């Protein structure tokens, strides 16, 4: 709220800001435009499908293990195990003392319905494959949605059926290793830790400038009206008014530039949850390094984490060709 | 004004231990939050008062004239302190006391009644609530739904194959250029 | 139904409606801002040079010179950011019209929801409207499936298709349209043994 940030509970300071005229309206109108768009950004990513597909009540998906990713009813917050860490490594007084004109509006989608959309994408990508993103969601096993995903590589289907269990064990060991690597690495959630840090840094610098002189004698508003006769006060509180208004324009202008790169990354995640997840992409080094197989979306606070699965050739030989 | 400090707030107690010479109290954001009483030695506290804004939940003006209101970040057990109904008209005090009261993490809206049925969203409210105008002549605030449950029957030898198709035409719209200008 | 749908729902052309509404509002707010005071005497430049003594007047009109300069600086800065989100959509239209129109695209959910067939550009005021002709399956039928088949000790695999059955006969068909055929060597290639 412009009025409360620039002037406190002062009645005569409200009329001085009114003399500037129509400056504060642009600030609120810009900030809503971001706040509406932030609730829009979640809908293009997690809400690619409308029918919330129920998770299968029976395990043993062909020979693989999806316990780490598929939600566990024994938990009191209905989330999955790998998602369980992701809510602890990322951190967020913290939100209570900022009430000096500013506020933190709650998101329209909470952490439960986001955890249900992710649990709906996961339950369709297992028993249906890519169909459920183009019409009625059909049904097909998972030891087959894998053999029709080696066919896009060019390695054909003889590699999966034959020698089936080792590929099951390689996938099982690979999903076991990803839990430990996220725990120890310092920057594992580096791209989301600094996002919540930058907003914390931006608000703290904005609120720390309320106690600055800006060329005046003091940063207090009501006391300097009584230590000084009326002409001087006007000839000094303009400095505090133009100091904080320029200090609030800098905060707003940074947010539009910052929101222009989250939207550049929401659209990169809206085109990654619709090509890697709902299909198989042939764009090189797009859906994971190497040849692509599938993906598994997972949620995170103010972000999203994709869990790619790739195919990388290994031991090689020498031959004579014609 | 006690201990030489001008300001507004709520004087309550807390669990602190001041030093025998320390007098004021300040936080990270550099504001007063703990003032020791000169006459009596104990630990006090200062909390902010009221704040928050309002939102006029209205349908189309061709269909209704009565409106709801939303109080962001105000507990329903202490609205009339933050409403201050002594200075307000009884027309405005309808949204101060009454049977229709509701609490959520987004706020404490009033003038609308919660309904248990769930269907598609019309006007967003906050933290998973949507409001719509259903008749008669009242505004409801239901819980937003995400859709129906297909509940696909997964099996190890079940395949579904379509036997007919449809051809559809989808229209999408993009801006290409805004209006040129010069000054 | 396309002609009826755009002429019915009034939010068919909302996207482009906000483009001309934002620019109309931006210019209108800019014009009304020069009536402000900015702490000075009045928004008319003539009266200050009339009543005020000349050296002090120069002080009071410094508010109006930088007050309107801050109003143009704010207005220009918004157009700089707003032109970035249009060029992000102009490059998206130049990508769609060079792939969805002049070819058939395999990027899922890029040229229309479903499997893409064609496109048809149409000119709209300050924008473009596409007509993404797509493909959607309709009615599904249950079948019993097996991952392979062996005739004489050696497994067989589909050349391109899925093995299906309806209770007593096994068929190979395509993946997006039901059409059974008889199992021959043209559909099967051998690999390994069926143990
Ligand atoms: C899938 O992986 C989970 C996670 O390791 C397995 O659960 C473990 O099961 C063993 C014995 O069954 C226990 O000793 C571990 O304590 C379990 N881990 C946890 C975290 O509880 C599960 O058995 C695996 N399932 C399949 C089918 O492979
Ligand atoms: C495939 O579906 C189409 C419609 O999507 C069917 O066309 C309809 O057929 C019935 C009877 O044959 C007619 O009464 C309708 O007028 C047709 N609709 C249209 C739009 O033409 C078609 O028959 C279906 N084909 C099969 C083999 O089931
Ligand atoms: C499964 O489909 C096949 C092919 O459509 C059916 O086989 C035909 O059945 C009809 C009627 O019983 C016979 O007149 C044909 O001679 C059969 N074709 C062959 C190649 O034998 C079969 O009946 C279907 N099974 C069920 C349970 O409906
Ligand atoms: C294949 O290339 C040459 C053969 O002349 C030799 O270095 C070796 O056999 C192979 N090199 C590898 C595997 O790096
Ligand atoms: C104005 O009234 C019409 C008539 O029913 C109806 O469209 C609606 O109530 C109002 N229009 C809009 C755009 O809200
Ligand atoms: C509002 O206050 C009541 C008790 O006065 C409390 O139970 C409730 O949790 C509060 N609402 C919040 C904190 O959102
Ligand atoms: C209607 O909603 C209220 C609010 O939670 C709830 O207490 C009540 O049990 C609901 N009624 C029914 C029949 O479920
Ligand atoms: C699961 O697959 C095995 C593989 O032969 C099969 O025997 C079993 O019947 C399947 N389960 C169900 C419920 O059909
Ligand atoms: C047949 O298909 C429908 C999908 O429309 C499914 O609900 C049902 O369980 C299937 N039945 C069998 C026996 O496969």
């Amino acid at each position: 709220d412009c009025t409360m940030y620039i002037c406190g509970d002062s009645t005569e300071c409200s009329n001085l800001l009114l003399q500037y005229g129509s400056f504060c309206t642009q600030l609120k109108r810009a900030l809503t435009g971001i706040a509406v768009e932030q609730d829009k950004n979640t809908q293009e990513v997690f809400a690619q499908v409308k029918q919330i597909y129920k998770t299968p009540p029976i395990k043993y998906f062909g020979g693989f293990n999806f316990s780490q990713i598929l939600p566990d009813p024994s938990k009191p917050s209905k989330r999955s195990p790998i998602e369980d860490l992701l809510f602890n490594k990322v951190t967020l007084l913290i939100c209570a003392q900022k009430f000096k004109g500013l506020t933190v509006l709650p998101p329209l989608l909470t952490d439960e319905m986001i955890a249900q959309y992710t649990s709906a994408l996961l339950a369709g990508t297992i028993t249906s494959g890519w169909t459920f993103g183009a019409g009625p969601a059909l049904q097909i096993p998972f030891p087959m949605q894998m053999a029709y995903r080696f066919n896009g590589i060019g390695v054909t289907q003889n590699v999966l059926y034959e020698n089936q269990k080792l590929i099951a064990n390689q996938f099982n060991s690979a999903i076991g290793k990803i839990q430990d690597s996220l725990s120890s690495t310092p920057s594992a959630l580096g791209k989301l830790q600094d996002v919540v840090n930058h907003n914390a840094q931006a608000l703290n610098t904005l609120v720390k400038q309320l106690s600055s002189k800006f060329g005046a004698i003091s940063s207090v508003l009501n006391d300097i009206f009584s230590r000084l006769d009326p002409p001087e006060a006007e000839v000094q509180i303009d400095r505090l008014i133009t100091g904080r208004l320029q200090s609030l324009q800098t905060y707003v202008t940074q947010q539009l530039i910052r929101a222009a790169e989250i939207r550049a990354s929401a659209n990169l995640a809206a085109t990654k949850m619709s090509e890697c997840v709902l299909g198989q992409s042939k764009r090189v080094d797009f859906c994971g390094k190497g040849y692509h197989l599938m993906s598994f979306p997972q949620s995170a606070p103010h972000g999203v984490v994709f869990l790619h699965v790739t195919y990388v050739p290994a031991q090689e030989k020498n031959f004579t060709t014609a | 004004n006690f201990n030489g400090l001008k300001g507004t707030g709520v004087l309550t107690e807390s669990n602190k231990k001041f030093l025998p010479f320390q007098q004021f109290g300040r936080d990270i954001a550099d504001t007063t939050d703990a003032v020791r009483d000169p006459q009596t030695l104990e630990i006090l506290d200062i909390t902010p008062c009221s704040f928050g804004g309002v939102s006029v939940i209205t349908p189309g003006t061709n269909t209704s004239n009565q409106v709801a209101v939303l109080y962001q970040g105000v507990n329903c057990t202490e609205v009339p302190v933050a409403i201050h109904a002594d200075q307000l008209t009884p027309t405005w005090r309808v949204y101060s006391t009454g049977s229709n009261v509701f609490q959520t993490r987004a706020g404490c809206l009033i003038g609308a009644e919660y309904v248990n049925n769930s269907y598609e969203c019309d006007i967003p409210i906050g933290a998973g609530i949507c409001a719509s105008y259903q008749t008669s002549q009242s505004i409801i605030a239901y819980t937003m739904s995400l859709g129906a449950e297909n509940s696909v029957a997964y099996s190890n030898n079940s395949i579904a194959i379509p036997t007919n198709f449809t051809i559809s035409v989808t229209t999408e719209i993009l801006p290409v250029s805004m209006t040129k200008t010069s000054v | 139904k396309i002609q009826d749908s755009l002429s019915s729902t009034p939010s068919a052309l909302g996207k482009l409606q906000d483009v001309v509404n934002h620019n109309a509002q931006a210019l209108n707010t800019l014009v009304k801002q020069l009536s402000s005071k900015f702490g000075a005497i009045s928004s008319v430049l003539n009266d200050i040079f009339s009543r005020l003594d000349p050296p002090e007047a120069e002080v009071q009109i410094d508010r109006l010179i930088t007050g309107r300069l801050q109003s143009l600086q704010t207005y220009v800065t918004q157009q700089l950011i707003r032109a970035a989100e249009i060029r992000a959509s102009a490059n998206l239209a130049a990508t769609k019209m060079s792939e969805c129109v002049l070819g058939q695209s395999k990027r899922v959910d890029f040229c229309g929801k479903g499997y893409h067939l064609m496109s048809f550009p149409q000119s709209a005021p300050h924008g473009v409207v596409f007509l993404h002709v797509t493909y959607v399956p309709a009615q599904e039928k249950n079948f019993t499936t097996a991952p392979a088949i062996c005739h004489d000790g050696k497994a067989h695999f589909p050349r391109e298709g899925v093995f299906v059955s309806n209770g007593t006969h096994w068929f190979v068909t395509q993946r997006n349209f039901y059409e059974p055929q008889i199992i021959t060597t043209d559909n099967t290639f051998v690999s390994g043994n069926c143990d």
